[PDB]
DNA sequence: GTGGTGTGTGGGTGTGTGTGT
DNA sequence: ACACACACACCCACACACCAC
């Protein structure tokens, strides 16, 4: 529900050093830019997330014995985003440099921070209770480090103390997300941090069960992936449903299943608050909203009943009868039952989508053997082009429905199942009644020529990568939060009355991400009409030829 | 429009003995109760009882009795009363007062015809006659009265034979000669009607049009995104096709309920009146008091005060700040959009992951009310090439001016129309389904399943063997395989709305020979909750309101509907191994 | 001699549910 | 001890048909 992230960035001599592969971006600058972008994205998608950013070891005067905070562990607000953006702007304009800003100079391996006080500070920051925000439900530490072998690496007892500190932190539900930086010229040897961040060694009996968690993945990451590793870790997975999957109920073959939402639908003004303002005092307001019939006037809440209308007849079904009515086709609690299996082509279509897909993973915390059984099911359903038809409801207070459960492909990173909803016969609508049908039924030659021209146009406009959601920000969301951001930071608005034709397209391509792609498509046609090459010049004539075949029928009479 | 159906049910002892009058009563109850829920003001109902032993009529015509006059709108109370009155009349003269000698039931039609003329006369409302009979060959019709009936009546005759006695040889006359006489006439068997009323009655919704504009590839954003004629109609190098959009799949909500309050009425009918929906805004003002107590008294304690919505303003949330914008900035907060379908590019179906599609589908089709033949030909060619190359287009779609801009996938689809010509025609269209934006992406990292490791990435060797469980699951999935069931071909998945329109709303078992074997796809099933609720309501009305039973005996779900929501069986296979290894014992 | 009903259909908006640790 | 996202009621418009004050 409420999440907190603690960026802890370790400064080093190579840290400020720019990289040629990173195209004149220092790793520290890359981390700051990624943090600012992440905060901007989280203010839209998942607000009410606490983020703190700390640097060490800083000889800067404002410090805590070497732990300088860019900003404390507070919920995302416009002031910290502006503070980060001002620093980034100073860095870009050349007014200040990262060496100067952190008061860090190449003076022969300046003092390094002791990891003991570092982890003590990490525990203290989460253990503190800032009055402004409620307690964090989830706690994470994003550890950026370029020094794989500190002073504590050569010791043994200090390693034990550090491991004890790591265990103490982990006991407080603080999960490390390591961002160890490894370059091609200097690999990151993670043995020290792999030893420190794990839970040590522990034995229960000779063949007893062991701990299910081994600590953070101390696998180092390359610098070019730093930003890619941050934005893809800003959000935890939120469970949408947790239901038993019933494979065979006669032999009691039932496992557990967790389901998350892969892609939501974000709308602009969903997050708001009704505020009543009187003179100079602003307060929040509530919106009840109670249903009372003015003819009676008596108390309604808690005294109304729901009755089925069948015309002028009202049917007041008793609960003991309504429950038996419902039990004929569904169970009381949320459930899914495997009804059958069939080929993937016979059930998976792109024209029959009605709902949002969901992601399903095993749940072994309730039904033992869920994970091993679902792994085998995933193997088998993936072996053949097969899915599983499921009947049931993902929530207790939800309608039963048919779903298709498909094994997730080996191309994507996640392992699991994808649950789509199958549209009912009522949900499938009827194709409209057209006023004409004389497309190409008696014009086979001309229809075939236009088919060839349209195919020729379509051939070159193929999307190579495919659709990427991250390449398309929501224009309404971007504009809404841009207005909020500029009002909070007091920034003068654009769109003066002196606009120019080039200014219009420049504004359009910045307010919208798809309009930039459309301008590229238009500019490709504009460039093709001018290219002297006999090959590049084709994309014009094709389109040109098409505009004839349209006009061949559009303006005949 | 406006229709009128008249029921003429034979009550001759031949009908009664084989229980055909009861079947007629049940079908009448079903159709009248289905008419009652819509309660259309232009749907007339009338019922006549024919071949009765005795009858009371103002017209002094014997053996014909009008149980129900011309009624509209038909209400549930009226239907319940009519069915109970029919039961009373049938039980009154069931066997004790049987008549002597056969009577001309066909003559009973003629008088009814006059009433059909008398009620409507000049108005052009549709008129039909529904007649239930046991035998067709036993009735005699005068040759000279056939022409009189044909000239007098302009109503379609619908004859339902309630008899189930037919030999291997087939011979038809009498009524059939009347059926050929009056156009749009037809004959049915009572078993087909009884089957049709028990099947789930799917709804048919007339398409509206949700969008009208242009599908454009390569247009310039300067002319298509300005407060001017905002199409590509003014083009010299780009693709513009006039296009309109209709719903394709839309999530149906179940049969709703009325939040109502019981009234204390002297008539003792248990009446419920629906509540009103009035919205109020209230705020909680704090209050300061000093009371002696050991507790801090930090419980909820405020004074609520209701103020109108004109003094309440919306505060938008940015991070941890709830800000109220001025009017000008709120006006600037809306994104200025313009309707259109701007194509970006074409990708394969498999290059687009299935979970990307996150909204209800919509038909995109060439606009024929504002477009021309050019739009139709261009759109058909586009859909044809997309279908041939298995392409799915990505597009920027806006439906209204001040409406949200979406990304969408266009899938080339074709719908089969029978058409007046013998050859069927596949009408071409696109199917549009929304794609996620950047803020819609929620993909995170989940622990592996097949080669699952620890959190740090240390592999965890699961169990001691991977042959038994895998083989068990493979045989289990083969046991419940539903590939022997066919799949409906691509082309009949979406059905034209014209092919599902009939000249009347009377429940009849479909005039299409291609509707046979329409129930063999496991995925295409009727709304089970909707039909279940409708069946329960119909049975509650039937048992308590008319039959006057004493306890609602809940009907079981029909086997045809139950089969599609119950586990299948391709081949038998035993998975008892899990329980056998676990062990069942009372601890 | 051309506007009023009436319905159907889609879209909008509080509310009471629901994830666990 | 707490954020999203359904299903659930009722409430608002627009299009198109019929029919005429």
């Amino acid at each position: 529900i409420h999440e907190g992230i603690l960026f802890c960035i370790e400064l080093s001599e190579t840290m400020f050093k720019e990289s040629s592969d990173l195209e004149y971006k220092s790793p520290l600058l890359e981390i700051l830019e990624s943090l600012d972008e992440l905060m901007s994205q989280l203010v839209i998608t998942r607000p009410g997330t606490a983020i703190g950013c700390y640097f060490y070891y800083c000889n800067r005067e404002d410090a805590k014995e070497g732990i300088y905070e860019l900003f404390p562990l507070r919920d995302i607000n416009a002031t910290f985003m502006k503070k980060l953006n001002d620093l980034l702007e100073d860095l870009s304009s050349g007014r200040i440099s990262l060496y100067d800003y952190f008061m860090f100079q190449q003076t022969g391996s300046e003092k390094q921070v002791r990891l003991s006080v570092l982890f003590t500070f990490m525990l203290d920051t989460f253990l503190e209770e800032i009055p402004g925000q409620k307690q964090l439900s989830n706690k994470r530490v994003f550890l950026f480090t370029d020094i794989d072998k500190p002073q504590e690496a050569q010791d043994i007892d200090e390693r034990a103390r550090l491991r004890r500190l790591t265990i103490d932190l982990f006991d407080n539900k603080v999960n490390f997300a390591t961002f160890f930086i490894g370059y091609a010229d200097k690999p990151f040897d993670n043995e020290f941090y792999s030893d420190i961040l794990q839970l040590g060694s522990h034995t229960n009996e000779n063949t007893g069960l062991d701990s299910e968690f081994d600590g953070p993945s101390t696998k180092p990451i390359d610098a070019k992936y730093i930003k890619s590793r941050i934005l893809r870790k800003k959000e935890v997975k939120r469970i949408m449903f947790q239901c038993p999957l019933i494979l065979d109920e006669k032999t009691n073959f039932i496992v557990g299943v967790k389901g998350y939402t892969m892609y939501t639908h974000e709308k602009a003004g969903v997050r708001y608050k009704l505020v009543y303002e009187h003179e100079d005092i602003r307060q929040e307001a509530y919106s009840k909203r109670k249903f009372l019939n003015p003819i009676t006037g008596e108390d309604v809440t808690g005294k109304t009943v729901k009755v089925y209308p069948y015309g002028d007849l009202d049917i007041n079904l008793s609960d003991s009868q309504d429950q038996i009515v419902m039990e004929a086709y569904t169970q009381k609690d949320a459930f899914l039952k495997i009804i059958g299996f069939r080929s993937s082509s016979k059930s998976i279509h792109y024209f029959n989508n009605i709902d949002k897909s969901s992601f399903i993973v095993p749940d072994e915390a309730k039904y033992e053997g869920s994970i091993r059984t679902l792994a085998s099911l995933l193997k088998i359903l993936r072996k053949k082009d097969k899915i599983a038809i499921l009947w049931g409801k993902l929530k207790s207070n939800s309608h039963p429905s048919l779903y298709t459960l498909s094994p997730s492909s080996v191309k994507d990173y996640n392992e699991g199942f994808y649950l789509y909803r199958v549209p009912f016969l009522d949900e499938i609508r009827k194709f409209p009644s057209l006023l004409s049908y004389d497309d190409g039924s008696e014009h086979k030659l001309d229809y075939d020529n236009m088919k060839k021209v349209t195919q020729s146009i379509m051939g070159y406009f193929n999307l190579r990568d495919g659709y990427n959601p991250s390449d398309f920000k929501n224009p309404l969301l971007q504009k809404h939060y841009k207005v909020l951001h500029d009002y909070l930071l007091q920034i003068e608005t654009t769109f003066d009355e002196n606009e120019t034709p080039n200014t219009k397209k420049d504004r359009m391509m910045r307010e919208d991400d798809s309009l930039r792609k459309l301008y590229y498509i238009r500019n490709k046609i504009l460039e093709s009409e001018k290219s002297e090459d006999p090959i590049i010049q084709r994309l014009n004539k094709y389109v040109k030829i098409w505009n004839m075949f349209y006009k061949k029928f559009n303006d005949d009479n | 429009s406006s229709e009128s159906t008249t029921f003429i049910v034979d009550v001759s002892p031949s009908m009664m003995k084989n229980n055909n009058v009861s079947k007629s009563m049940a079908y009448l109850e079903y159709t009248l109760l289905n008419k009652s829920k819509k309660s259309r003001k232009t749907d007339w109902i009338s019922c006549y009882l024919a071949n009765c032993p005795v009858s009371e009529n103002s017209q002094e015509i014997p053996n014909v009795f009008q149980i129900q006059s011309f009624l509209a709108p038909v209400t549930t109370t009226a239907t319940i009363g009519f069915i109970k009155r029919l039961k009373q009349y049938c039980d009154q003269h069931s066997h004790d007062s049987s008549n002597e000698g056969l009577q001309s039931m066909i003559q009973c039609l003629l008088v009814v015809s006059l009433d059909i003329k008398q009620q409507f006369q000049a108005r052009k409302i549709l008129k039909q006659i529904v007649v239930f009979t046991d035998n067709l060959d036993d009735l005699d019709i005068t040759d000279e009265e056939i022409d009189l009936l044909t000239e007098e009546l302009s109503t379609r005759i619908i004859l339902i034979d309630c008899g189930k006695d037919t030999q291997e040889e087939r011979k038809k006359s009498n009524w059939l000669k009347l059926v050929e006489a009056i156009p749009n006439s037809r004959i049915y068997n009572m078993n087909e009607l009884l089957v049709e009323i028990t099947s789930p009655a799917t709804s048919v919704v007339k398409p509206v049009r949700v969008f009208s504009g242009e599908l454009r590839l390569g247009a310039d954003i300067l002319s298509t995104q300005t407060s001017n004629p905002s199409g590509s109609m003014q083009d010299e190098n780009c693709l513009c096709i006039k296009v309109e959009a209709f719903p394709a799949t839309k999530a149906v909500s179940g049969l709703n309920r009325k939040t109502a309050v019981e009234v204390e009425d002297s008539q003792k009918k248990e009446r419920y009146v629906g509540v009103k929906s009035i919205i109020e805004y209230e705020i909680h003002n704090e209050g300061n008091k000093k009371n002696v107590s050991e507790d801090d008294q930090s419980g909820s304690s405020y004074i609520p005060v209701t103020i109108s919505k004109d003094s309440v303003t919306k505060a938008y949330r940015y991070g941890a700040d709830y800000v109220v914008l001025p009017s000008v900035l709120v006006d600037q907060t809306v994104y200025e959009s313009f309707p259109g379908l701007d194509l970006r590019g074409f990708l394969n179906r498999e290059a687009l992951p299935r979970y990307f599609l996150t909204s209800e589908s919509s038909f995109i089709t060439a606009d024929t009310r504002l477009g021309c033949q050019s739009d139709l030909m261009a759109f058909s060619a586009l859909v044809d090439v997309m279908l041939e190359n298995r392409k799915i287009a990505v597009a920027r779609y806006v439906s209204k001016k001040d409406s949200e801009v979406n990304m969408c996938a266009l899938c080339p689809v074709l719908i089969e129309h029978s058409n007046i010509n013998s050859e069927k025609k596949f009408v071409k269209s696109l199917t549009l389904c929304r794609l996620p934006f950047a803020e819609d992406e929620r993909v995170t990292d989940f622990p592996k399943l097949l080669d699952r490791t620890t959190t740090s990435g240390v592999p965890l060797k699961k169990e001691t063997d991977g042959h038994q469980i895998d083989e068990l699951m493979e045989q289990f999935v083969d046991s419940m395989d539903t590939d022997e069931l066919p799949e409906i071909p691509l082309g009949n998945y979406y059905q034209p709305i014209g092919e599902v329109t009939t000249d009347t709303t009377l429940p009849l078992p479909s005039l299409n020979k291609d509707q046979e074997e329409n129930k063999k796809d496991p995925l295409r099933i009727p709304t089970v909750f909707v039909y279940r609720q409708q069946q329960v309501l119909l049975e509650w009305i039937h048992q308590l309101m008319i039959n006057d039973s004493r306890e609602f005996e809940i009907p079981e779900l029909p086997d045809s509907l139950k089969n599609k929501i119950s586990p299948y069986t391709h081949k038998k296979f035993d998975s008892t191994k899990l329980v056998e290894v676990l062990g069942i014992k009372k601890v």
